[PDB]
């Protein structure tokens, strides 16, 4: 079951285009208001992106009789604009989680699968011979006895290199993986609560003090001890989404110190 | 209620429209009248020889007292095995009926905490305390450090290392508000949904309490349904001890909030819902059922009225009886404003009482 | 022609496989009980209004009074003892946002007391507009271009500039119950003729198909498969036929009694239920962009009208 | 006594009845195979806990601070070149630059060489999009719901003895049992804590737990897992699933020189092996999944407040 926030790069040209020829609209008209009075142009300019910058500048207030009306309207509707778009930015990135699971045996594409749901089983497992004997397993049985693998790590491999896609295995083993490998994640749902034991011979007196060996493990805290061995021992980022952020801001930055090695050459 | 006593009444609804239907299509005429009891009538015993016998509409049609029961009923098995049934014009599952929805203060001020507002402002007030002795201990000025700290802890009304550590704790204080915000937030995501387990097969519902209280109609198809189910003997157990006789009893059972669960059809408690909606149904789709009319046997007027029917199923006849009631049905700003204008109103007031005050001494 | 043409013909006995019913089929054979609820529906693919009249609706007067008030207030506080007299407005509903509005350095101490009860108010209120547009994306519902098999789109599609297609399979039952309802919709699904049902399903993946016609239950199975949840019905069968499935048997059969004893002992008893568990997929349920178009455009008139309001205020 | 008593005195044949196993029951007669994974567990109060705001490390995590150090000494160098070209903002810049991030600094005066106001633009888009980022992150902390537990495990500090921390509680057990014999041989000193606080019945014991006559409980697992399926409130859920238990099985004791034993070994086996025992458990065994909540962003407050005070300190004695 395995990144820029779509911010203005990867979306389309609506929002900086139409907010930066709106304030551009706004500001021109504004002047010409101001021309028609009841560096004044670059203080115009400079009223027009400290409203749209609703953060704090030291600024004034210029001859706005009948200005003020509009630069409080564009006021409110910067603000509203900004608050409505971080309020749908973080609510998109808390629901922008799909179905990425298959919760189970009882699955119907699993039940009738395709080229893209690769699941299999190790060759020659017990497990196969298992689902052989039920009574609707003769679709995944067909599917898992085209790719029986060897080993388990050639499983693995093949799931961790998306040959595979789901792979029939003991939970704790996979747990222990997914401590190991974290990219390996699996689903949530249990099936085969089963006991797993030693292969051994018939009837053999050996074999019943074997057994009571093993009950003495279980009696103690010896098989928690196993598990301290093995079982116990596991194992808004902006370093993607805000990293290219400030890649484009150094360079507006240079730009910017650009341009005002232009304006000083001019003044 | 009464022993026996009849009246002529007035009769309408679904299926007295489709009976007008049916005699505009077939040439017939009409003899229309209410069943005796309350009951859908289910296979009991008499009262003697060890003989079960139906009884209530079937028991009114089969002695020859009545023609055709032109009825939405649960047609099952049992039924069929004796008389003939015509095809099912609905197709209409089970629900349960509950009582959700029930709820505002939004925790702002009065309704919040304000331990931990009066620990912020005592805070602040240290603060403006300690700069201002920075002040005294330098390397209306006592009035300009408190107003200057109250208006950049509130971002408003603002005219070395002391203002530096001042404005580490304006940040840290919008810091806080976010936090409220988020909090605030995190009051309005979610209400509480499923107060009861709405699943059939849940034992929590297979071995009921005292407060579960589940019942149905007595004697209905409902309940035969369940007698053959192997394993319904808790709630069928439950639900004998509150029999209802109509529907409506328990409509006004749930409505006096003793009932807390009610296995019946669906679209009628969503008409229901769409009256009160404090009257919740589920959404579990459960026995798929067809309703059909209550016939004879071997009949001339059983084909003809089924393909009658079959010729109304083409149109939008049931869709405009669907049009009459079935469709026709019967957080935000304004919960979050109320108290709070109330509270800064008075707020108001106070304030400018504490000015008249202020003014009466300077 | 197919199962009629074999049953009535009588190289066949009956029709265990799936069947529409309706009147000439059933004029030529006799169907069972029906033992599915499959109507018709109709397939379509994937994908606010405003918010200052249906949301802020009675809060806008309130908020208007103490705005008013807070104004009054501020007058009286500058005339009891440079220029807030009529400019307070400008100032005040610039401190309703904190847009850092640059207006003058606040000497009255009222004024600053009334400013900074209206800020954390201001504060408080921007808070819950957040929780409110949250709890806006949570209630997210999803609205059709089309809610009626009566519609003005299902009457001429130069309704709307761009004009979309649906339709079925050929010589299907479907379309005699479209040619029985309407038959000037047989002639608008003339133009929208296509042979196979995936190659429909292929035609809606791929964009070469705007809506689709057919039955309910199938079309709920395909949307429970559907890969990535893309394709969703309108509603769930509500202006719809409403029809069934059953065993078409031959008119004097029998066998009729007891398969249709069998069916009603098949439905009953939670074994048709557990069939329809084993083969009915359901995993896309119901209620499951980042740039909305009528807000900000509604916006845009109201910001038309305040330059309409700038000009007469301008020429007087 | 009970069953055994029965069965090994050949009164009975063998329990059909759930048993538990140890080694003694193993040596008078022989169980059967087992087919369930029950294994011991310990029902605690488990009282109403938050989500733990403690802090956020997501957008920077002790990486990104040196780019704010950077960037402020770029601010505060070109300001230094617009005064060149232009009286005491020298490093007040970088203050007023930090006091634009939470919109409230003082506007100290600003050059017409304009580049400081294009600077503070871009910072002062930057930190917009900076508070977003940080009202989503809030947000998306809301998503996740963890309350933690009073017990880490079987080696509690807690399990040792309560007057280690300052609340005492209680716990019981089954009388008679035999999770009480193995606590006598896994553990003495919680017997002897135990026998003080013994108690009578099971479902005595959970109205106990709920009406606050008892605080924690030792009992089996899956059984403890059915009461939180049929729980009034479910506001019991217990610790782990077996992790740091016994994890035990249960099995049919049959008497020692049975033909049975092979039979009913097979049919357990044919019972497990065809999904029926899965439908058995499916049928038996079926459950269900404030105004300061700030408790852990208070100890975020002592900390700012303590270096606050540090700080203070430092600027003060020089
Ligand atoms: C299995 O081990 C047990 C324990 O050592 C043996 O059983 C008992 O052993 C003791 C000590 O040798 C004797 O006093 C008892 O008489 C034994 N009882 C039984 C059950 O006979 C047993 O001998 C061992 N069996 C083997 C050879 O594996
Ligand atoms: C009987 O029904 C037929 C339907 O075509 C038609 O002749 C007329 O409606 C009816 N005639 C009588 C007997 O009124
Ligand atoms: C018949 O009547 C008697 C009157 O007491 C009643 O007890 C009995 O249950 C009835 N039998 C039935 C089931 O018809
Ligand atoms: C309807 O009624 C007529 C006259 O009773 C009968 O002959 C016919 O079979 C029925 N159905 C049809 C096919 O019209
Ligand atoms: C436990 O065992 C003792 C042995 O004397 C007995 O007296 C007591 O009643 C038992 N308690 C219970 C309830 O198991």
């Amino acid at each position: 079951k395995e990144t820029l926030d779509s911010f203005m790069q990867p979306f389309q040209s609506t929002l900086w285009l139409l907010v930066g020829l709106s304030v551009h609209v706004v500001a021109v008209m504004l002047y010409l208001l101001d021309r028609f009075s009841p560096l004044t142009l670059s203080s115009a300019m400079w009223f027009s992106w400290g409203v749209l910058l609703n953060s704090g500048i030291g600024e004034g207030a210029p001859r706005s009789f009948s200005a003020r009306i509009l630069g409080m309207v564009w006021a409110g509707f910067a603000m509203i604009i900004v608050a409505s778009y971080t309020a749908n930015l973080a609510a998109f990135l808390v629901l922008d989680r799909p179905e990425e699971r298959i919760t189970g045996i009882n699955d119907p594409r699993l039940r009738n699968p395709s080229d893209k749901f690769i699941y299999a089983t190790v060759k020659q497992s017990s497990v196969d011979i298992y689902f052989r004997r039920q009574v609707e397993l003769s679709t995944m049985y067909r599917h898992m006895e085209k790719h029986n693998y060897e080993s388990a790590a050639e499983a693995i491999q093949a799931v961790r290199d998306n040959k595979l896609h789901a792979f029939i295995w003991d939970s704790a083993v996979l747990e222990f993986e997914a401590s190991q490998k974290c990219d390996l994640v699996t689903t949530g749902e249990l099936f085969f609560r089963s006991g797993f034991g030693i292969g051994m011979r018939k009837d053999s007196p050996w074999k019943q003090n074997v057994s009571l060996s093993i009950l003495k493990s279980h009696e103690n805290g010896f098989m928690e001890d196993l598990d301290k061995t093995w079982v116990r021992y596991q194992e808004t980022l902006t370093f993607e989404n805000m990293a290219g952020v400030f890649m484009l801001v150094a360079g507006g930055i240079v730009a910017g110190i650009f341009l005002i090695f232009i304006e000083i050459a001019y003044k | 209620g009464s022993p026996r006593h009849t009246v002529p009444q007035c009769c309408y609804g679904f299926c007295i429209d489709l009976l007008i239907k049916l005699a505009r299509t077939m040439n017939f005429t009409y003899e229309v009248h209410l069943v005796a009891d309350g009951k859908f009538g289910t296979q009991e015993r008499v009262n003697n020889s060890n003989k079960k016998e139906w009884n209530g509409m079937m028991g009114e049609l089969l002695s020859g007292q009545a023609d055709m029961i032109v009825a939405p009923l649960t047609i099952n098995n049992e039924r069929a095995q004796y008389i003939e049934f015509s095809k099912p014009f609905k197709y209409q599952g089970l629900t349960i009926l509950v009582k959700k929805e029930i709820p505002t203060l939004d925790s702002f001020m009065q309704p919040f905490q304000s331990t931990l507002w009066l620990l912020v402002g005592l805070s602040v007030h240290v603060v403006a305390v300690m700069l201002y002795l920075l002040d005294r201990f330098s390397p209306l000025t006592l009035s300009s450090a408190m107003w200057f700290s109250w208006g950049v802890l509130l971002n408003s009304g603002i005219g070395f290392s002391a203002r530096i550590l001042g404005m580490v704790w304006a940040g840290f204080a919008m810091i806080i508000v976010a936090s409220y915000t988020a909090n605030l937030a995190a009051f309005l995501v979610l209400d509480r949904p499923e107060e009861r387990i709405t699943g059939i097969n849940d034992p929590r519902l297979r071995n009921p309490s005292d407060k579960f209280i589940y019942a149905t109609v007595k004697q209905s198809s409902v309940d035969i349904y369940f007698r053959r189910q192997v394993e319904l003997s808790t709630m069928y157990r439950h639900m004998e001890k509150h029999n209802y006789e109509s529907a409506a009893e328990a409509i006004q059972a749930v409505r006096d909030n003793k009932l807390h669960a009610f296995i019946w059809d669906s679209a009628v408690l969503e008409f229901e819902a769409s009256q009160k909606c404090d009257l919740v149904t589920t959404g579990e789709l459960f026995f798929r059922s067809g309703f059909g009319i209550g016939m004879r046997k071997d009949s001339p007027w059983k084909q003809n009225v089924s393909l009658s029917i079959l010729k109304s199923h083409e149109n939008g006849f049931m869709e405009d009886l669907d049009k009459t009631w079935v469709r026709y049905q019967e957080t935000l700003t304004f919960e979050n404003m109320a108290g709070v204008f109330m509270l800064v109103a008075g707020g108001i007031v106070a304030g400018i009482f504490l000015i008249f005050i202020e003014i009466a001494y300077k | 022609n197919g199962m009629i043409g074999e049953v009535v013909y009588q190289r066949a006995v009956m029709a265990v496989g799936s069947l529409t019913i309706n009147e000439e089929r059933s004029e030529v054979v006799d169907f069972s009980v029906p033992f599915v609820e499959t109507g018709i529906s109709v397939m379509v693919s994937r994908s606010p209004s405003a918010f200052l009249e249906p949301f802020s609706a009675s809060v806008w007067v309130m908020m208007f009074v103490m705005l008013l008030i807070v104004s009054a207030i501020a007058v009286f506080v500058f005339e009891y003892f440079s220029f807030t007299i009529g400019k307070a407005i400008w100032l005040l509903w610039g401190l309703v946002f904190n847009n850092s509005v640059p207006v003058q350095n606040p000497k009255g101490t009222t004024s600053k007391i009334m400013v900074s009860v209206w800020a954390f108010f201001a504060v408080i209120f921007l808070a819950s507009y957040t929780a409110n547009l949250a709890a806006f994306m949570i209630q997210e519902e999803f609205v059709d271009q089309v809610t009626g098999l009566s519609d003005k789109k299902f009457q001429r599609p130069h309704d709307y500039s761009p004009p979309f297609r649906f339709g079925t399979v050929p010589q299907g039952s479907t379309e005699r119950n479209i040619r029985n309802n309407y038959p000037y919709m047989h002639q608008y699904m003339t133009r929208f003729n296509q042979r196979g049902v995936e190659d429909a399903l292929v035609s809606l993946k791929t964009g070469k198909l705007d809506a689709f016609i057919y039955d309910a239950a199938v079309l709920n199975y395909k949307a429970g498969r559907d890969e990535g949840c893309k394709l969703v019905t309108i509603g769930s069968g509500y202006i719809f036929a409403t029809t069934g499935y059953g065993i078409a048997l031959q008119k004097g059969s029998p066998w009729k009694r007891q398969i249709d004893l069998a069916l009603l002992q098949f439905v009953g008893d939670g074994e048709m239920e557990e069939l329809e568990t084993l083969w009915l997929t359901g995993i896309c349920h119901n209620e499951k962009s980042q740039l909305d178009i009528d807000n900000m455009a509604g916006v845009f008139y109201m910001l038309a009208a305040a330059m309409a309001l700038s000009l007469i205020t301008f020429i007087w | 006594n009970g069953m055994i008593g029965e069965v090994v005195y050949q009164r009975a044949v063998m329990a059909v009845g759930s048993l538990t196993i140890n080694e003694e029951r193993s040596e008078v007669v022989d169980f059967s195979v087992p087919f369930v994974e029950t294994g011991i567990s310990v029902m605690v109060s488990r009282s109403n806990g938050t989500v733990s705001p403690s802090a956020f490390l997501e957008p920077f995590s002790a990486s990104v601070w040196v780019m704010m150090f950077v960037m402020l000494l770029i601010v505060s160098a070109i300001a230094v070149f617009v005064f060149e070209y232009f009286s005491f903002t020298i490093g007040k810049a970088i203050w007023l630059l930090w006091g634009l991030v939470f919109n409230n600094s003082v506007p100290v005066q600003n050059p017409k060489g304009t580049t400081s106001k294009i600077m503070v633009s871009v910072w002062a888009f930057f930190a917009v999009i900076f508070l977003a980022s940080y009202t989503a992150n809030l947000a998306a902390f809301m998503i996740q719901e963890e309350f933690v537990d009073q017990v880490t495990g079987l080696s509690d500090k807690k399990f040792q003895r309560p007057h280690d921390y300052s609340p005492p509680f209680r716990f019981g057990t089954v009388p008679n049992g035999s999770t009480e014999r193995n606590i006598r041989n896994n553990y003495p000193y919680m017997h002897q804590y135990m026998t003080r606080f013994n108690q009578r019945g099971v479902e005595d014991a959970l109205v106990s737990l709920k009406t606050g006559k008892l605080d924690a409980f030792i009992y089996d697992a899956a059984v403890l897992n059915y009461k939180a399926g049929r729980d009034e409130g479910c506001k019991l859920v217990t610790i782990g699933s077996g992790y740091i238990f016994a994890t035990t099985g249960y099995g049919i004791a049959l008497q020692k020189g049975s033909p049975w034993k092979r039979q009913i070994d097979l049919a357990l086996l044919q019972f497990v092996g065809d999904g029926e025992m899965e439908e058995l458990e499916t049928l038996w065994l079926t459950g269900i999944c404030s105004s300061q909540l700030d408790i852990d962003n208070m100890a975020g407050v002592f900390y700012m407040l303590a270096a606050a005070m540090a700080l203070s300190l430092i600027t003060f004695i020089w």
